[PDB]
């Protein structure tokens, strides 16, 4: 707080890295706040605009932590810690995704993000945790289809989401949240096949029939087995009935 | 400036061709001859209006060749010389209809409403065809592209002109039809996907309709957590082989936080409310460091903050309402609690006095169900509700228990229709028809206390608890815990023992009104009927017919002193505030008309009981006025008749103290609906020494 009134360079530069080393990184933030244009280009500046980076990461202002990083890889193309400033950066990013229920926005920056960092730079250590970060944001974006997929099937808009659930399946190939899909694209086929017209029934106890189908046939020992198996005995013992 | 000179104007009047132009008028006798000058632009526009409306007449060859001004150097007015050609009078012919599979020659006919022989009129072609000032509204493109007709195209050509007739052909081409096939929103920040996709009227697997998404739109604009200038559907990946549109809603967060201020003056005082309130909670995460930001934000459940007062009480609120409970129906769920502090007043004579008062805590939970398919626009509402009254010196009313305490436990069930189309604020047709039915439950069945015979029991006549054996007025001194009587003589009053001759004793009427109404037992019902109709061009006419009631099963129980329907004033207070119903009359002071004990020899005389029963009947007449957007002022006059009585013994519903009057509202986007109004009472208030009739009374109202 001395350096705070005072104007000695090196005496900021001096007590910022104490406070860095020592683990007080929020009022090192506010120093080199204040050294913030005032210090590049000029010595030490390595040191510089690198811990003003990892202060921002530790304190958990991951927003500025990414922007600081991306602008030291910016700068200082020739930086012997270069790559580990990129991955810090891409990473920082990517703790700022939201739930999946929000506007995924964020998650599509962060991907982009890390998707360069690994195109660039493929070989390193931290090149296993940039593929679970990448793995777990497509799982968040797999997981907000799905869950308006079944939106569906809950305010009792069965069509709706036997059309939103098809375009799930085709959409994202391979997903473990496929089997889900068509167990309750089945359901809503049932739900609207024994609820129907009877002009209108057999077609639609005819579309639960290739959706059991389905179900069963990628796995035959689904987790909904005896659940599906009652439906499917109602859907027979429907249809038998209408056949002439 | 005298700027006439009409060279030619064989068949269009002098008259409405110089009104024609909107602008650049003539020197005449107006508010300062309506600024007539010169201005370059408005002269041509109005000029082209000039053409426009020779051409509305029905002449497309009419054309100007010489329009001139000329200064005059002596006088310094501008004469315009104008010279017009006319031509030949235009019928339409033969609009035959090619390109057409799924509407016949005749419907299209009968839509486009124009039949052989009308007068030329190339601005109504157009208008009938393609709509361009209003999205809404019933042209040929509307139609074809309201049934999931997308990528149709249709242009009016002209094929023959003959003998001063047109022939029309509308080439039209249909294309496949359109399905949605992918349809998400994009832009929410802090309001959950799965608020935003149940409330949305195009879905998956439908075909195309504007009016759907139209409709979609105002309905996501009237949710209240996004700016209604925001949403902006965009039509993505149309693909015209296999008929597929996956439209994208890109939505902008508003803000949840909102202050409200109802209530009204008008001579009693401030009788408003002041709401703070956030429509975007989350119970879900009142745990979560992260979200709880403003306090949590996310589903659209609404946790409002209320303090709701006047010069004699005040009532804190919180209430907590989610719009769908169990995720799968809209059946929306509203829970309230509140205490309330309230102290005497007579409102025929404004006096507050504050060492009688009476508080109020009330607990209530309540679902709505919008009820599907006996007919649409029906709404059923079931709540139950605790109260307790916890009474302090009041000795007021039918009160006798006035430092006791009453239970209220009630079920209310409601079936509320509303047609009232089509504007919101200024209603042409429709009706708004509500019964309501509160029931507690029926005790004096179930208990064996026979109600009748209370007052001859020795647990409530007059025990004389008092321990000091002092005096009495018979000369004797009162033994402690023995029965009393009050025996007056000459002309002070006093009491007796009697010792053991208990059933010639006086009857404790507090303890035995306690008894009688420690837990309330009533039923109450209420009707209102609003019956919109449509005279004239401008007058709309409200009825407003209502009804009340309110009974105890046990007639020997009697009707209870709480929930009494209060007649007068303004009707700006609610149930929520106090124990009363606040019928509306505005020829009166609030709540001025409630019957009052008219026994003089009683020590309370002006004192108000409330009515039982309650039949009001308005007619009120209605012209729009300015009625707008983002401003709606209009005028109102009234013609009230209304009635209450507290005990339907001998009720004579043909009193009906009239009230007539007249005033305006007003309504701001963001100000609410505010309002001035005027009315005369005919009637005297009742308890008033000379008949007389309550004179005009300011009703400013507020809701802021």
């Amino acid at each position: 707080q001395k350096a705070l009134k005072n104007e000695d360079v090196a005496a900021k530069f001096e007590v910022a890295t104490k406070m860095y080393d020592a683990g007080k990184y929020n009022k090192a933030i506010r120093l080199f706040e204040q050294l913030a244009p005032t210090y590049r280009g000029k010595p030490q500046a390595e040191k510089l605009f690198y811990m003003f980076s990892q202060s921002y990461y530790k304190t958990k202002q991951y927003y500025l932590a990414g922007y600081q990083f991306e602008s030291f890889v910016s700068g200082y193309p020739r930086s012997e810690k270069v790559q580990e400033a990129a991955f810090l950066g891409a990473y920082s990013y990517s703790k700022l995704a939201p739930v999946y229920s929000l506007d995924q926005a964020d998650t599509v920056k962060a991907l982009d993000k890390l998707q360069a960092f690994i195109d660039n730079y493929p070989n390193s250590e931290y090149l296993a945790q940039a593929n679970e970060s990448v793995k777990i944001l497509n799982g968040k974006l797999e997981k907000k289809a799905y869950e308006n997929a079944k939106g569906y099937n809950t305010i009792s808009d069965y069509k709706s989401a036997l059309v939103a659930f098809d375009n799930f399946i085709a959409d994202f190939p391979g997903t473990p949240l496929k089997e889900d899909a068509l167990f309750y694209k089945y359901d809503s086929a049932y739900q609207l096949a024994i609820n129907s017209v009877p002009s209108k029934m057999e077609e639609r106890l005819h579309v639960a029939q290739t959706a059991y189908a389905n179900l069963m046939k990628y796995k035959s020992d689904t987790k909904y087995k005896e659940k599906a198996d009652q439906m499917n005995a109602r859907v027979e013992t429907d249809l038998q009935k209408f056949t002439k | 400036i005298s700027s006439i000179d009409f060279t030619g104007n064989k068949q269009l009047s002098d008259s409405k061709l110089r009104a024609a132009m909107k602008d650049t008028k003539q020197k005449n006798v107006l508010r300062v001859f309506k600024a007539s000058k010169f201005i370059p632009e408005k002269y041509k526009t109005d000029l082209e209006k000039v053409i426009a409306s020779y051409k509305e007449k029905g002449y497309r060859d009419a054309r100007i060749i010489y329009d001139s001004v000329i200064y005059n150097k002596k006088k310094n007015m501008l004469a315009i010389k104008i010279d017009v050609e006319e031509g030949n009078k235009y019928y339409f012919g033969n609009i035959k209809f090619l390109g057409n599979t799924v509407y016949s020659d005749q419907q299209l006919n009968r839509y486009l409403g124009i039949k052989k022989g009308e007068t030329y009129n190339g601005v109504l072609l157009e208008k009938r065809i393609a709509d361009n000032t209003k999205p809404d509204g019933e042209d040929i493109t509307n139609l074809y592209q309201n049934n999931g007709y997308l990528f149709s195209k249709i242009n009016a050509v002209e094929v023959k002109t003959v003998n001063d007739t047109i022939d029309f052909e509308i080439r039209i081409t249909e294309g496949p039809i359109a399905y949605f096939n992918k349809i998400y929103v994009t832009g929410n920040d802090k309001t959950n996907d799965h608020v935003i996709y149940r409330e949305l009227r195009t879905k998956p697997g439908n075909k195309y309709s504007k009016e759907e998404l139209v409709r979609t739109i105002r309905e996501i604009g009237q949710l209240g957590f996004f700016d209604p200038e925001s949403i902006k559907p965009e039509f993505r990946n149309v693909d015209p082989a296999a008929g597929t549109v996956d439209i994208e809603y890109q939505l902008v967060e508003k803000g949840s936080s909102q202050v409200e201020l109802q209530g009204g003056y008008g001579g009693g005082g401030f009788i408003g409310t002041l709401g703070l309130s956030f429509n975007n909670f989350s119970a879900r995460k009142l745990f979560d460091k992260d979200a709880y930001k403003p306090l949590p934000m996310g589903d659209g459940q609404k946790v409002a903050l209320r303090l709701q007062g006047s010069t004699y009480f005040q009532t804190y609120s919180l209430s907590f309402s989610e719009p769908w409970f169990g995720g799968k129906k809209p059946v929306q769920f509203s829970s309230s609690i509140s205490y309330s502090k309230q102290f005497n007043y007579n409102y025929s004579s404004r006096d507050v006095n504050r060492n009688q008062s009476f508080n109020i805590f009330t607990v209530q939970v309540g679902l709505a169900k919008r009820l599907t398919v006996p007919d649409d626009y029906f709404v059923l509402s079931q709540s139950v509700s605790y109260q307790h009254y916890d009474l302090n010196n009041y000795y007021t009313g039918l009160f006798t228990f006035g430092n006791g305490a009453s239970r209220n436990l009630a079920y209310t069930i409601g079936l509320s229709r509303s047609n009232k189309g089509v504007n919101p604020i200024f209603p042409t047709y429709g009706s708004e028809f509500s019964i309501s039915a509160k029931v507690t439950p029926p005790y004096s069945l179930f208990n064996n206390i026979n109600y009748g015979d209370l007052q001859n029991q020795k647990e409530y006549k007059t025990q004389y608890t008092g321990t000091t054996t002092t005096t009495g007025i018979d000369g004797q001194a009162i033994n402690p815990g023995d029965y009393t009587k009050t025996e007056t003589v000459n002309g002070q009053s006093g009491t007796v023992s009697v010792g053991s001759d208990y059933k010639s004793a006086d009857t404790d009427v507090g303890k035995v009104d306690q008894k009688k109404y420690n837990w309330l037992e009533y039923y109450k019902v209420k009707f209102k009927a609003d019956w919109y109709t449509k005279i004239y061009g401008k007058l709309v006419l409200r009825t407003l017919t209502e009804f009340g009631f309110l009974g105890a099963y046990d007639q020997s129980r009697g009707v209870v002193p709480f929930e009494r329907f209060y007649l007068g004033g303004d009707g700006m207070a609610n149930y929520s505030m106090d124990g009363r119903e606040t019928i509306q009359l505005r020829g009166y002071p609030n709540n001025s008309l409630t019957p009052i004990i008219e026994d003089r020899n009683s020590s309370r005389y002006g004192q108000q009981i409330g009515a039982t029963i309650y039949n009001k009947f308005s007619m009120e007449l209605r012209y729009p006025i300015t009625l707008k957007s983002s401003a709606s002022i209009y005028a109102l006059t009234f013609l009230e008749a209304g009635s209450s009585y507290p005990t339907f013994k001998d009720y004579n519903p043909f009193d009906l103290n009239r009230s007539a009057g007249a005033g305006l509202r007003v309504f701001m986007p963001a100000f609410g609906l505010l309002g001035i109004d005027f009315g005369y009472g005919f009637d005297a208030l009742p308890g008033s020494t000379t008949n007389k009739a309550n004179g005009w009374e300011t009703h400013f109202i507020i809701g802021f």
